[PDB]
């Protein structure tokens, strides 16, 4: 995990995947792997602080980009293998915040929920306050607008 | 339950617990120390095996609950062993006293006295433990036991004052399909009890009752969700479905096996062969 | 034609004040669910320490499931009731279910107090993930 | 069956480039491992284990008769898509076979057979696992199993 | 007629699907003639049942003289001829309806 | 494709193309499904 | 069990007598309501290796219309019948001159004695029922309706009344369960009576073929 | 249980009985080669298989960030407060939710159920 982090030897789109029960670990490299980045957390607290926000703000003028992130050991890509091995916060605010112990080992927390949506589910207003098929209608529909 | 037990199809599998071959080759002195305090019991006046025995040896342990729960006791399995194969295996058993419930069995002694004396073992203990029946139906898997709230599977008799009565009784429902044992079976309704399979209920009962069950279950789709369909309807596809005496299945199969013109079966299906033909 | 033209009059609409409940209401659903969710975690509890009898019929891991179903199937309805009954004359999502042109209770109850459990080929939602249903549960997290 | 059901269930292999399917233990013995403690260390890791070690004696019986690892090779080149015109031929069409067409992800030199051996073997206990119930069945629907 | 009904309907269930309505045509027959239910009535109890007996005869599913026609015309009508005796017969034409 | 031709016929019979007799009398009472309507009968609930 | 096995016997007497009676022959009232302690009590012994014995099980019956018509219903002891069994049966109905006789069967019925019945039937009309067939009367399970056997007389009256011809009829197959309960033959007409929610009473005509 | 390998070349034993002694013996095939037996057990199956899963549980699971950690268990070996519990969720049980619980203390992977 650490040279993958510090992007060494281990790129990051390599997932790495511990079967603690079975005694195996599974090291994946091949393409075609779907993965996303989730923010690391150690210690009940985001890897992710205000200097990591600072910089991004200054985006330009400043060299400053997403990478720079993945070298810092920030965020990492996380593939639906490794998924299964990870104990998931989906805000910080929230969830590793100190409060009734229901998990103290979060090792990743999600950027924001809402980039579990796709493009066309993406522009739906309010889709938490629809009934879920009514948000698959209109990514078809959205489709078919014009512009 | 009792009832329950005499239809569900119970195998040795279910009731046994665990089974080992072990050698034993003295029956006098046994490999197992617990066993040896009955089995010595047993073997004070031995008969019909004194002249000799299989040195090998199964033993075979019981779960108290599922016997108790089949009504299950040591006695007629022993029987039931011995009138399967006969005088081929020689069963001893413990007392229900004993924690422990065993079955020992050993080989003819006749044969004793040609396949192999340790294999066939385990084929009988294979053959055993699937094939053979302690109590139930075959084909019965499961058997199911509850009381109904709906009028429909309620039983219904007129009072002395001529009132309606919904009474409130047993009704067992299996996930197999035997309708002529279960309907022979005693303390069996032989007049309410009916099976959900239209083709069991053909070849038990008859045309008409396939136009009646037939009927039944389309109905209990239909009305399912609630909905209402006139019985006229209902009426006229299970006539035509029956109306040549036996089960016209509306598919191919069955719509081919119906008598027509040479330009009705066209429309069906396989136009072109159909017209060479005729 | 001649009630299409008093309604012209009379007019009908649908908006967020339909959608909305007193704050005792909310409050009443609240404690429901509260209550609903201590509930299946005492069955929980039962099945964990081996204190859970199964039914006749079903075996331990469907006599969990019937009672928590159970559970929270009857918070649905006491929260569905509850909200139903703090609608007032003028709601208009309780004038087009009283007159059936559209809607059921349950779709009032929804929206007002509870969506309700999740089912999946008639069951919870199943552990798709190794004995967990997301990656942001603890493994066999059987909570609602 | 009488003898059916007292052996119980045997492990056979379906090998690329052969018409049926061969025992498991066959393959081992072309493999070049012929004794069965050598064949079942790749199997069954951990000898203590009385269950595993029941679950492989119908497939050692079912290769019993084969004991070299020519005799094994004829045996799976019998059964090649391509028999070959003599008993000589038929080895190294098998040899062929297995060398590169079995696992070729585990290699395709000519000195990969201990290779192919551990992950057949691995194979075959992940198998076990499944019939013994100690390891749950993969799902298809699972995304990190898709490529 | 009433152990005929029990016997096609075992389970109890006394709702039936039949070709006339005639709790309601009786209600329109009240109507159609401003009947009072509190004053005496003056149709004879005879006539209903006489009345009953010639509509019966009317009300044809099956037409023939014969055995086998009448038995079949029996038959078809059988359930709503036991609907509408009970419903028009005299004791109901004079006390409710 | 197998109940196209049941009609009722003149003779108020249910039959297919084959003239085959299917039902003597369409829905054994020889009446249309859209006169008919839900009654109760009144002699079969009561007590003697 | 030896027990429960004049139970079961008795099963199959109490079906044959309604079957017989159905058929139109001469049952008694008290014979048709044979309880199992009558049966039991009337021999009053251990049943195998006992008094009953299938040969001396057999019942004779005769018909109500015509007294020297009778039938014949014979239970085999041993588990499947053989030729000779049979042979000894139909020589059997040639010293009463009895032309319809009922074969029981226990387990099943040997597959070359199947073509010997057919080979026999025009002389002699011989019928084989399964055991486990008979241990339920069928006729009165609930979905089963009542069915009449009609006679030449109705048959030709049903076809007069109807413009009928006898291809035009529902059939019913001469081997279904009812069928041979009533040992109809090709050719003859069931008359079925059964309720109708939509009538109250239908009464439906099968052709057996 | 026992399973034996033939010491010439290694291959499996299988039982035989000898007339002459009547004693089990595991003799080899194909190598004329034979055993004394002594567990005079040859072949035993359990149906109901109650096999303890502690057996099967494996301390390594401590380290699973995805396991619940109770505080309310104690390890009996260490007296270590922190514990991860966690199910069987193995097959042939039918039913599974009873809590195993592994302490989480390096160096002490002892298991237990309550
Ligand atoms: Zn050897
Ligand atoms: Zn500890």
């Amino acid at each position: 995990r650490k040279l993958r982090r510090q992007m060494d030897i281990i790129v990051s789109e390599v997932s790495m995947i511990r079967d603690i029960r079975e005694r195996e670990i599974r090291i994946y490299t091949d393409a075609g792997r779907i993965c996303r980045p989730l923010l690391i957390v150690e210690k009940q607290k985001l890897l992710l602080k205000k200097r990591h926000i600072d910089q991004l703000k200054e985006r330009e003028y400043n060299n400053y980009s997403w990478q720079d992130l993945v070298a810092s050991g920030v965020v990492e890509y996380i593939d639906t293998l490794e998924e299964e091995t990870v104990m998931l916060a989906m805000t910080p605010d929230d969830l590793q915040e100190k409060e009734v112990a229901y998990c103290s080992t979060y090792t990743h927390c999600e950027i924001h929920p809402s980039m579990i949506l796709g493009v066309c589910a993406s522009i739906i207003p309010f889709p938490d306050h629809n009934q879920s098929p009514r948000n698959t209608y209109q990514s078809a529909m959205g489709k078919q607008a014009m512009g | 339950k009792d009832i329950l037990c005499r239809l569900e199809h119970t195998t040795l599998r279910k009731v046994t617990a665990n089974t080992a071959i072990y050698y034993d080759p003295n029956p006098q002195s046994t490999v197992v120390a617990e066993d040896q305090e009955w089995v010595n019991v047993y073997y004070e006046m031995p008969d019909f095996d004194v002249a000799r025995i299989s040195p090998w040896l199964l033993r075979v342990e019981l779960d108290r609950k599922h016997m108790t729960d089949r009504k299950l006791t040591m006695e007629q399995i022993a029987e039931k062993i011995n009138a399967g194969f006969g005088d081929d295996l020689n069963c001893i058993f413990n007392d229900d006293n004993a924690e422990k419930l065993v079955l020992r069995i050993r080989i003819m002694n006749s044969d004793e006295n040609k396949m192999d004396d340790d294999v066939f073992l385990r084929c009988i203990e294979s053959n055993m433990l699937t094939d053979m029946t302690l109590q139930g139906i075959e084909q019965i898997s499961k058997v199911y036991m509850h009381l109904p709230q709906t009028d429909n599977k309620k039983k219904i008799i007129i009072t002395e004052d001529g009132e309606f009565k919904a009474l409130q009784e047993w009704i067992l429902e299996t996930d197999g399909v035997s309708l002529m044992r279960v309907l022979s079976e005693k303390d069996v309704d032989p007049v309410r009890t009916t099976s959900n399979d239209i083709v069991e209920i053909f070849t038990v009962l008859g045309i008409e009752a396939v136009r009646k069950a037939l009927e039944r279950e389309l109905y209990h789709v239909i009305s399912f969700d609630g909905s209402y369909v006139n019985y006229r309807h209902l009426a006229l596809l299970c006539d035509t479905m029956t109306c040549r005496g036996h089960l016209m299945a509306i598919t191919r199969h069955g719509v081919n096996r119906q008598d027509t013109g040479p330009l009705m079966k066209c429309s069906f299906e396989e136009t072109v062969d159909v017209l060479m033909e005729a | 034609t001649v009630i299409n033209n008093w309604l012209l009059i009379e007019g009908h609409t649908i908006g967020i004040g339909d959608s909305i409940a007193d704050s005792k209401t909310y409050q009443d659903i609240q404690n429901t669910i509260k209550k609903a969710k201590q509930d299946v975690i005492e069955v929980i509890e039962k099945a964990h320490n081996n204190e859970l009898e199964p039914t006749p019929g079903n075996t331990l891991r469907q006599t969990f499931e019937n009672q928590v179903n159970r559970i929270l199937n009857d918070a649905r309805d006491k929260t569905g009731s509850s909200a139903q009954k703090s609608l007032s004359e003028y709601n208009n999502f309780k004038s087009m279910v009283v007159s059936g042109a559209k809607g059921s209770k349950i779709n009032i109850s929804q929206v007002i107090a509870v969506v309700g459990q999740q089912n999946v080929e008639g069951k919870r939602i199943p552990f798709g993930f190794k004995h967990r249903t997301l990656p942001h549960f603890i493994k066999d997290d059987y909570g609602p | 069956g009488a003898k059916k059901s007292a052996i119980g269930q045997r492990i056979v292999a379906t090998l690329p480039y052969i018409k049926q399917e061969v025992p498991i233990i066959i393959v081992f013995r072309a493999l070049g491992f012929v004794s069965d403690r050598d064949i079942l260390e790749h199997i069954i890791y951990d000898f203590e284990d009385p269950e595993m070690m029941e679950m492989v004696k119908p497939s050692l019986d079912e290769a019993f008769v084969i004991q070299e690892q020519n005799v094994a090779l004829n045996f799976i080149g019998s059964r090649g898509a391509k028999p070959g015109v003599t008993k000589e031929k038929r080895i190294k069409y098998a040899k062929e076979v297995l060398q590169k067409e079995m696992l070729p992800h585990v290699g395709v030199s000519d000195f990969c057979e201990t290779k192919k051996a551990y992950f057949l073997g691995y194979m075959v206990h992940r198998l076990l696992l499944a019939a013994l119930g100690r390891r749950e069945l993969d799902d298809r629907d699972h995304y990190g199993n898709k490529r | 007629d009433r152990e005929v009904l029990r016997v096609i309907f075992p389970t109890g269930d006394s709702k039936v699907v039949l070709p006339c309505n005639l709790l309601r045509m009786i209600w329109n027959a009240q109507k159609i003639f401003h009947i009072n239910p509190r004053l005496p009535s003056d149709l004879h109890p005879i006539k209903v049942v006489e009345g009953v007996k010639e509509l019966s005869k009317k009300l044809v599913i099956v037409n023939g003289d014969d055995p086998l026609s009448r038995q079949a015309q029996e038959n078809a009508t059988l359930l709503f001829n036991i609907h509408l005796r009970s419903t028009l017969c005299s004791r109901r034409m004079a006390e409710e309806f | 494709k197998s109940m196209e031709s049941v009609m009722v016929k003149y003779d108020a019979t249910v039959r297919n193309s084959i003239n085959q007799v299917v039902q003597l009398r369409y829905g054994e009472d020889g009446l249309a499904g859209e006169s008919v309507e839900f009654q109760n009968l009144a002699t079969l609930k009561p007590s003697n | 069990d030896d027990e429960e096995e004049t139970y079961r016997l008795w099963k199959i007497r109490k079906t044959i007598m309604q079957l017989c009676h159905d058929r139109g022959y001469l049952v008694t009232q008290d014979e048709l309501d044979q309880t199992l302690e009558e049966f039991k009590a009337q021999f009053g012994d251990k049943p195998s290796e006992g008094r009953p014995r299938r040969t001396d099980l057999t019942v004779l019956v005769a018909h109500n219309d015509d007294p020297t018509d009778q039938m014949f219903v014979f239970f085999p002891e041993e588990p499947k019948v053989g030729i000779k069994t049979i042979k000894v049966y139909c020589q059997r109905m040639q010293e009463e001159n009895i032309t319809r006789a009922l074969i029981v069967v226990q387990q099943g019925m040997t597959p070359s004695a199947k073509q010997s019945l057919v080979d026999m039937a025009p002389k002699y009309i011989l019928e084989q029922f399964l055991q486990q067939e008979l241990l339920i009367n069928i006729t009165e399970h609930e979905l089963v309706p009542e069915h009449v056997v009609m006679t030449k007389e109705e048959v030709t009256e049903l076809l007069a009344r109807y413009k009928l011809r006898e291809n035009q009829l529902p059939r019913i197959q001469a081997g279904d369960p009812v069928a041979r309960y009533f040992g109809i033959k090709r050719g003859q007409v069931v008359k079925i009576i059964r309720p109708s929610e939509t009538a109250g009473r239908y009464i439906t005509y099968r052709l057996v073929q | 249980v026992g399973i034996r390998f033939c010491q010439e070349c290694n291959n499996m034993l299988y039982p035989k009985e000898d007339k002459e002694n009547r004693i089990l013996l595991y003799a080899c095939r194909n190598c004329d080669y034979q055993q004394e037996a002594d567990n005079s057990c040859i072949y035993v199956n359990k149906i109901t298989h109650e096999v303890d899963e502690l057996t099967q549980i494996i301390a390594d699971v401590s380290q699973d960030p995805t396991l619940p950690r109770t505080e309310d268990h104690p390890c009996q070996k260490c007296g270590h407060k922190e514990a991860v519990f966690f199910q069987s969720h193995s097959a042939r049980a039918e039913d599974a939710m009873r809590l195993y619980y592994v302490c989480t203390a390096p160096h002490c992977g002892h298991r237990w159920t309550e």
